[PDB]
RNA sequence: UUAAGUGAAUAAGGGCGCACGGUGGAUGCCUUGGCACUAGGAGCCGAUGAAGGACGGGACUAACACCGAUAUGCUUUGGGG
RNA sequence: UAGUGAACCAGUACCGUGAGGGAAAGGUGAAAAGCACCCCGGAAGGGGAGUGAAAUAGAUCCUGAAACCGUGUGCCUACAA
RNA sequence: GUAUGAGUAGCGAAAGACAGGUGAGAAUCCUGUCCACCGUAUGACUAAGGUUUCCUGGGGAAGGCUCGUCCGCCCAGGGU
């Protein structure tokens, strides 16, 4: 483990962190966030690949309930939840790559805390 | 026929100190390694150093000089500006004044 | 408690022997030689391993 | 609660000009005051 | 070659001298204001509204001075050019 | 730091409800001729070029001592109370 | 006026994250989305009291216990 904030922050944090990533593939912040979310994401992109109930029935736990992705229409307006992007887009991507989806690089520190600063994408 | 043209800057808002640890890491070394140790460090006195040395490498090209590829740093100061003064509201009534103070720091460059 | 006399000069600087600053290593780009830090992204340049990243 | 709790109307029916237009001891307290070329000579 | 013996120099930093800067305004010099007096004037002002003040007046008005709804001024008599 | 408290917009700023208590603050050059133009920098600040007899007289502006903070170097110091 | 202690004590009770902006520059400014805290009150109206802080457009030398493109701060124009 890495105790970073109080006991009950950490589920928040790692919730709200890990949404994106769902939207986004970049997200620009520290070493310590970036680790966990190491940890929390390939454990939820793994059941990305059964598509179950039970994956529908525990993943729906982590991921916040919702958030709009809407970039789709021909005549519609089809909005992704972000929990149906695992399940229609990142799982059927990873389906013959075994564990390891993530990559963490290493900028800068930062302006007014000196906080050393990471990127993380999946391929 | 001169080398060794200068740039000062005056009353800056930092410490006398603390900007003498970064001139630490720059007296006898060349210009091509000190500006690429100016931008690796993350403090205060490294983002204002950095114009004190362009300004004195502008200095040596558009007045005397010719040879950026053999400039070295030759002298480095440190000086006290003027202390401005201020006070706190301490407990117990009283106070105690906190001094606040500035810098004066000036680079020399020299060719051989 | 309450320091007993004034150190002097001597015990200024001889303290002030361990409070340095220093830089630890600098390595040339892949690209263009200019000096960043190892296991780092390139600032000036944008590669890593010979590869941008900093794009879109 | 500590003291200087101020007020519009006692601040001018205490300390005023017109109670200290009223006795022998306002009129010395305005002439102290002049021999020293004060502007503001009562509240 | 072995054995026994002698053994300098280098400084993470520091001390002393010299040389060059910065912060701070002592001292040197100077008057625009004082202090103590001298000779003479003068030694009261007010219900015809006093002393002291508030508010306002300029092309531009924050303040000082000057002035008063005739408001940065009016009339007359001498000086002046 | 003298001389009125006050040579400077001082019985002011400030402190106390009130009667009251009460500071620090002068000096560029002979004349503003107070740095057009170029360069670094967001600016401040600087470097040239100019004015000036002199800019280490550039608006904190005559002279610029001491504590205090720095830079370079001739000699010495890591078995010493 | 300047040290000493000393770059030590402290930064004055509370949950934030990412994306995109303007910008010389961003943990601190603007916008968006989710999460979180009080809710006989951290919500609405007023009496004292304060005396232009209210509004609009600019600025960043000092104040803001950090930064600050921001502000009850500064400039200029307006409102009862
Ligand atoms: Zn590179």
């Amino acid at each position: 483990r890495k105790l970073g904030r109080t006991s009950s922050q950490r589920k928040a944090m790692l919730r709200d962190i890990t949404t994106d990533l769902i939207i986004n593939e970049r997200i620009v912040t520290t070493e310590a966030r970036a680790k966990e979310v190491r940890s929390t994401v390939e454990k939820m992109i793994t059941l990305g690949k059964r598509g179950d109930l039970h994956a529908r029935r525990q993943a729906a736990t982590f991921v916040r309930n919702e958030v709009a992705s809407v970039r789709e229409e021909d005549e519609s307006i089809v909005v992704e939840s972000a929990l149906q992007k695992l399940f229609n887009d990142l799982g059927p991507r990873f389906a013959e790559r075994q564990g390891g989806y993530t990559r963490i690089l290493k900028t800068e520190p930062r302006r007014g805390d000196a906080a050393p600063m990471v990127v993380i994408e999946f391929v | 026929q001169i080398t060794s043209a200068k740039a000062t800057a005056k009353t800056v808002r930092t410490s006398p100190r603390k900007a003498r640890l970064v001139i630490d890491l720059i007296r006898g070394k060349s210009v091509a390694d000190a500006i690429s140790i100016l931008k690796f460090t993350p403090n205060k006195s490294a983002g204002i150093i950095e114009k004190v040395l362009m300004s004195a490498v502008a200095n040596a090209e558009n007045n005397f000089d010719l040879d950026v590829e053999s400039l070295v740093v030759s002298e480095a100061f440190v000086n006290e500006g003027p202390t401005m003064k201020r006070f706190r509201p301490r407990a117990k009534g009283s106070a105690s004044p906190i001094n606040k103070r500035t810098s004066h720091i000036t680079v020399v460059v020299t060719e051989k | 408690a309450v320091p007993a006399r004034r150190t002097s000069k001597a015990k200024k600087a001889k303290r002030r022997t361990h409070y340095k600053l220093t830089i630890k290593g600098l390595n040339a780009c892949s690209n263009c030689g200019e000096m960043k830090k190892s296991h780092h992204v390139c600032p000036a340049c944008g590669h890593y391993d010979g590869k941008d990243v900093m794009s879109k | 609660k500590r003291t200087y709790q101020p007020n519009k109307r006692k601040r001018q029916k205490v300390h005023g000009f017109r109670k200290r237009m009223s006795t022998k001891n306002g009129r010395r307290v305005l002439a102290s005051r002049r021999r020293k070329g004060r502007k503001v000579i009562s509240a």
